[PDB]
Formats: C-alpha cells, structure tokens, sequence
C-alpha cells in the first residue's frame, strides 16, 4: 500500500482549480448560508476525479469546437468538443463536459479560430453568460456574445480562452458572479445530474478551509472572490499517486518553509475537502507563505488545535 | 520519411467486391490515426472511413455504411478496406492517409482531408454499369 | 538518496512550460539551424530552476505591475512587479522577471485593472511585441499596445493575461513568432545575462525531443509551433522531490497506459532536456497518448533503440 | 474579531523623541504584514513605515528615514515605532495597521492605505515649536 502524501509547493505556487489563476491566500469562515457544491477541483485523496474535474490547470472554463453564427446578431453557438478535441459524449455519467464553469456569471475572454487550409487565424472579444437560457454544455451547446457578425468560419477549430469576469446587471452591486450557484448544465429549466456532493463541516467546532484567488475583473464591479476545495496541483498529485486512504481523515499541518513553524492544523477528508477548528462568524484570511505537510491518518473524532 | 502504398482494386462489375490494402513504410509511428479517402475526376476528395491504432473506433461515410469494412493490422503495417455491393458511383481513386497529430478514433475532425499529413498515390477502382458510356 | 522518478501524467494531461496551454504531441527533428536556448521550462532533474523559470503554469507570459500612459498614443508602459506582486529587483541574478516570454513575437492578450478605492474594473485588448526596442523586462519596463488612450489609471494593480500570437503585414506566412530567438531582455543593443544554457544533441544518431503545443492565433498567419524541453508539471515535480541525480542521464520509457505497450525509449539529461534516437532531416510527430516512466540510471553513451 | 491598540503618544518639543507601541488582540494571524500610518487634521492619511512578520524587510517613507525605526515582537504581539528628532510636521494621529492578504515585506503595494484591512483607533502625537 502506497503511503499518502501531499505536494510540498506553497499555496503561493499552486493554481486555483475553478479558474486558471494562481492561488493567493487561504480562507475560512461560516458558509452555512451557502450550498458549497463546486464541480471543478473535485477529487478524492486516492485519486478519483469527480464532477467535471479534469487534470489540466489551463483547461478550466475553456471551450473547444466549431461555431455557427446566429443570424441577426453578434452571437455564436459553439457545438462543443471535449478539451482534447474528441467528440463530446453527452451520455457520459458527468454533469457537463470536463472543465465546464461551475458557477453562474459573465465570463469574459477571447474566441480564437484557425482555418485548417491556409492557417489563417482570428480572435475576437467574447463573453459567455453561464446563467443564459442557451448555456447548455451538457447537451453540447454553448452561446457566446462576440464583437463580430461575420468574421468566424463554420467547421473550423475554435477555442474560448477565459480571462476574467464582468458585471453589468446590478452595476456597483457585488451580486455577480455567484460562485456558489451552479449553472443549469442542460439549459433553462433543466436539472443537473451526476453532481459531486455538497460539502459541509461535520465535527462540532469546525469550518471549511478554502483556497482563495481573486478573479480578474474586466468591467463594472464584479465579486471576484473564487474559493476552491483543492489546489489543481493536489488533484493532479492524488490522481497520479492513487494512494489508499487508511482513514477518512488525513491530518495535515500548515508550515512556513522559511522558518519551519507550524501555523495551524487541519483535516483533509477522504472525499476531497479540508476543515479547520474555527467557529466565529468572522472570516479569517491567511497569506499563502506556507505549504501543507501530511503527518498521520486520524479518525473523524480528532480534535484540532483552534486557530 | 513516410510512404503509404495502397494496392488492390481495378475493374469490377456493378454488384461486385474488392479488397484494398495500404502498407506503411519509413519513419512511421504506430499510434497515428488513419483512414480511407476517394476522389473522382473533376470532383472533390471525400471521406470514406477511418480507424484508430487499436481498432477501437470505426467511422464510415453514410454512402458506404453497411457495404464497406475498414480494418487495421499494425504488426503488418497494413490497413484494409473490404468493399461490397459496388455501384458505378464508387468509381474513384482510393487513397489511404494518416494523421500524425492524432490518435483517437473519435477525433472530431477525423473526416476532414486537411487534417491528414501523409498520403499515398492511390489505387484506381472502376465499377462498370451494365449500360456502357457513349 | 531519495529515489528519482517522473510524473505519470500522460502528455495529453500536461501543460506547456513556455505558454499557458496544454501539451498536444511530441516532436523530434533536426535543430542544427537554431540555437535552442529557451528560458522558461528549464529545470534540473534534481530540482534547480534555471533561466526565468517559475512554478506556476498560468504565470507564464503574464505581466503584473502598474501602467503609465504615453501621450499621443494608445500605448502603455508597465512598470513591472514580480509574479507575486513583490518589488522587482533588476540586480537579481536572472535574465528577466520570472515567467517573462522567451521568444520574439507579438503576443496578444488582455490588460485588466482593478481600482482599490472602490473595486471598479476594466479590460482592454493589448499586444506586447517582445522584439521592440522598448521591451526591457530585465530593467522592469515593458510597453503594451492597447485600444484606448484614457481608461487605465496610474498606480493601480494591472495584469496582462496572454491569449495567443499574431502575424501581420504583407510578408511571408509563418515568419512570426520566432520561437528560438531570445528577446533582448534589457532593450536594444544589450547582452542577455544569466541564461540557461543552449541545448543540442551530443551523442550521434540522437536528436532533441520536444513537448509541443499550438499557440492560438489571433490575426494573420503566425507560426504557432511552440516546443518546450520539459512539461511544466515535470518542472513542479523535480523541484518538489529534489532527488539526487545518480548519473548524467536518466533512461525513460514511453508507455501507452491503456495497452501497457512500450512505444519508445529516451534519455532524460540531468540539466533538464530529452534526446531520442531519431535521425535525418524530416520531423517526427507523436500523438500524446502516453506517459514517461523512469526505469534506470544510465550514462550518455547508452545506445537508444530508434523510434 | 481583531483589535488593534496603539499607545505612547504625548506632547513633545521640536527635536524630541517618542516611542509608539501597538498591541494586536483577537483573531490575529502571526504572518500578516503590518505598518504605521498617520493623518493630520484636514489632510490625507499617509504611509510611514512597514515591516513583515519576520523583520526581514523594513520600509520607511522618505520624510522619516533615519529619524524613525520600526520594530516588531511577535512573542509580545507588539509593534513599535521608535521616533527621534521630531518636527512640527510630524504632528498627526498615528495608526497601527495590518494587511491580512499579504506577508512579504516587499509587497509592492505596501505603502497604500487601502491595502490594509485592520486599523487601530489612533494615538495623538503633537510636536510644538
């Protein structure tokens, strides 16, 4: 049986698993008001991928396929392929193509396209509203609003690269995007399937620990906080190692490498999320100058040192 | 560094059968996605069939499904196309091709001509109707 | 000495180390006409980062800092901070800020800005030409070409996210970018410093093996080939493990994970690059359905089976 | 939650000395970046000094370099501002502050008031002539 272990990169050196941006800090606080059920960055400690989670750190919130122009508008429908350019199989036991955004919001980026005959290329500003009625990734179809009504060919390799989130619904409002609201993967008035389960603290005196980044803003006053349950490097590591879990809870310790000091303690749960001993109604943000160190398996009855 | 040589096929009556073969040579790699194409004089080259290196996924044009069978023998470096029920419509040069960039038999662009990077000189297939041209 | 090893991710599951895009295939061929001296994706097998190589897969070709408008233009000067918003010190023993582009070309992306006084944000299409005289990241100074002359504010956090590359003008197709031409990191007429060394096959009958992606194209007819010496995940893994190099050459095997078939042999060199037994003037492309497996330490005189 | 409490501000003659202190209470975290700011009546708040949790990197506003020294003791949960050679221009309310998002003593935005998320109520330093 292979010994379990976690990567030794500091939080500063790891990537967010719900958007292709670096991690910036740790975050813990009460989240009982939300339903915490992200579909990206979902992986068990023995390396079983869940939800829509895949292995690439740059293929998060990206789309690939060909586009059909919606006449009378600057909008395009992208008939989806998988991230590795295979035919998308909508009958796979997944909620949506792997890497699909797992939050309602307006994601801004660029649509690039290459014509395979002469190698001519083109790129245009594009926004995808993951709350739109024609956001149906599970059916293989997503709609983009671009800045053109002519400069995109049919049946040519097209890619959407995400950059950030925008905001023009409630203006100054920080009411969007909404990181804990799942899209309707099959479109307006449909129900999601094969979701990775929602997570919450079980032990008394404990709260969820989040790996937090700040999404770039491209317009307005967006809510740019993005919390993931696992660094994308941990998803990669667990998938490769596939070490058996001797217990439902791995005991980790947050250590500053420059000093060797332990800053706090935490439980890594078999299903792929972290909890700490913290129980105010106030938030706590931790700078990312530390890495996690697996020390031993314990039971769910372990009482962590508070922080 | 690569030459694909296809053989078999010639003159067959409407209703008959043929067996095409395609042999790989040179600095080749066994994982390349491969397929069959055909082109008639004065017309456009069109997709016929494709198969991956593991014979996992077979793909057929609508106009040949049921009649044709694509098959691959990697140890012999040979791809096959068994044709039956040949109509004069099937008269064309048949080429085997190989895409060095892709391996999946479900690669979504596997029917496009410009995705394949190595091509043979082709073998001529001529199906003769009972009513001859004049 | 800790046992050396290599990540078991397939090539298809790994990231280019010179641009934030996934790997798509392997490539080998003659590189005699070029000086192969990339600065990103350089790392020794025992974990020493070289050139301008850092650990984040998404912090490649990214720029961070504050911007100053150049009057009578839509161009902006970015006074650079490091990838983690630290002060950038031009006297550190590196060629340029870590993650700086290592090739001459016009890289298109987006400039995003957040004002810290109220959380207002904005994004604009931006192009940086790493061949221009005012491209001096080693001095902490880079110029961006945008589509606005007013919207960006001084003394506010600004980030460039790369998307792809462009080629312009009525010149020959695929003349640009030049992926093996290092930029002048200190501007026109200055010498580069502290470079990772150029690499070339030594043992005869061998050639370099490259991990290749295709950069998205945004305009024109660019050369979108981008070869790197090590996957960015390999850079992360060697740095973490820091396993002592028992010899100058590690022998790896390329294994298809579904069949278990061994498809070829290769040499991983201690200084962080790969050679294969491939000969001649044509190129050989390899689909990405395989992972590398360390089998034993050898020396530079080991004779590889031609692939 | 977090309480920041600074002390040691009196009245002084021009050219005098003063030793400010700041005590952190509550849900603090040992690794936050910290610094001193000041504000005179009718003027904008201005950066004075900053120092990381390890005293690796010290930073001073140009108008106080050589006269002020910033100091940090984690074991006492205290940050100090040793002030000498005071001038009437130093008259202000001095604020302790800490940024929960950063740790590096060379964070390029460490001089900005908005980057800091916790603040003391202020101590009054007045330098007469």
């Amino acid at each position: 049986t292979k010994p379990f272990s976690v990567p030794v990169l500091t939080v500063e050196e790891m990537t967010n698993s719900r958007f292709p941006i670096p991690l910036e800090k740790l975050f813990t606080g009460p989240s009982s008001a939300f339903v915490v059920q992200p579909q990206n960055g979902r992986c068990t400690t023995d390396g079983v991928l869940l939800g829509t989670t895949q292995l690439s750190p740059v293929n998060i919130c990206t789309f690939r396929g060909d586009v059909t122009h919606i006449t009378g508008s600057r909008n395009y429908t992208m008939n989806l392929a998988s991230q590795n350019w295979n035919d998308y199989d909508p009958t796979e036991e997944i909620p949506a193509p792997l890497g699909t955004p797992d939050f309602v919001g307006k994601i801004q980026g660029v649509l690039t396209q290459t014509t395979r005959t002469d190698g001519s290329t083109r790129g245009h500003k594009a926004t995808v509203y993951t709350g739109s009625a024609d956001f149906a990734p599970k059916l293989g179809r997503v709609q983009f609003e671009t800045d053109t009504d002519r400069d995109f060919e049919a049946n040519q390799n097209t890619k959407f690269t995400p950059v950030g989130v925008i905001q023009d619904g409630g203006t100054t409002h920080r009411n969007e995007p909404q990181q804990w609201v799942l899209p309707s993967y099959s479109g307006r008035n449909t129900h999601n399937v094969h979701l990775a389960p929602a997570v919450a603290p079980t032990f008394p005196g404990e709260q969820l620990l989040f790996f937090r980044s700040t999404m770039p803003g491209c317009s307005g006053y967006p809510n740019m906080d993005l919390d993931c349950l696992l660094p994308q490097e941990w998803v990669q590591y667990f998938y490769q190692e596939a070490a058996p879990a001797q217990s439902d809870v791995a005991l980790l310790r947050f250590v500053n490498p420059d000093t060797g000091r332990v800053l706090f303690e935490c439980k890594l749960h078999k299903s792929g999320y972290v909890t700490v001993a913290h129980t105010g109604q106030h938030d706590l943000v931790i700078p990312p100058n530390g890495y996690f160190r697996f020390d031993s398996w314990v039971n769910q009855f372990y009482t962590l040192a508070p922080m | 560094q690569v030459q694909l040589q296809e053989s078999g096929g010639g003159l067959v009556q409407a209703g008959g059968s043929l067996n095409l073969a395609c042999v790989s040579s040179g600095r080749t790699f066994s994982t390349w996605l491969m397929g069959w194409f055909r082109q008639a004089p004065g017309k456009e080259r069109e997709f016929v069939a494709s198969i991956d290196w593991r014979s996992s996924s077979t793909t057929y044009a609508d106009s040949v499904k049921g009649r044709f069978t694509i098959s691959r023998d990697n140890a012999k470096n040979t791809m096959y196309l068994q044709m039956t029920g040949l109509k004069p419509e099937d008269t064309a040069v048949y080429y085997c091709a190989s895409d060095r960039d892709h391996y999946s038999g479900t690669y979504y662009g596997r029917r496009f001509v410009e995705e394949y990077d190595y091509w043979g000189q082709g073998t001529q297939v001529t199906v003769s109707s009972h009513h001859h041209h004049h």
